[PDB]
C-alpha cells in the first residue's frame, strides 16, 4: 500500500504580436499661414513617409 | 451650337478668354475643346503580411 501526496506550482508569461498591425502611430503636427489671407476650417492632407 | 467643341464653354465664352484662367490657351480656340486627361502611375508597392 502507497500513498502519495504531490503539490505544484507553476508560472507562464506569454507575448503575442500581429505583424500586419503590429504598432499604431501618433503625429504632434502644428499649422502655420504665411499668406496675406486667412483660412477658415483648415483640412490638410499629409504624407507620412518612413525611408 | 453654342458649344462647338462640346464642352461646359460657350464659344463665346472661350474666345472672349472669360473662363478659368488655368486653363490652356489652346482651349481658348472653339475648335480645341478643353479637356483633361488624367491618369495614374504606381511607383512602389508595400504588403502587410498579417499572421
Ligand atoms: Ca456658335
Amino acid at each position: 500500500t502507497a500513498v502519495q501526496d504531490s503539490n505544484g506550482e507553476s508560472w507562464n508569461t506569454g507575448l503575442s504580436i500581429n505583424k500586419g498591425e503590429s504598432a499604431y502611430i501618433n503625429a504632434n503636427v502644428r499649422y502655420y499661414n504665411t499668406g496675406t489671407a486667412p483660412m477658415y476650417k483648415v483640412t490638410p492632407t499629409t504624407n507620412l513617409v518612413l525611408d | 451650337e453654342s458649344n462647338t467643341a462640346g464642352d461646359p464653354y460657350t464659344d463665346y465664352q472661350k474666345a472672349s478668354g472669360s473662363i478659368d484662367k488655368a486653363i490652356k490657351l489652346e482651349a481658348r480656340d472653339p475648335l480645341v475643346a478643353a479637356y483633361p486627361v488624367v491618369g495614374v502611375g504606381m511607383e512602389n508597392l508595400i504588403i502587410s503580411t498579417n499572421e
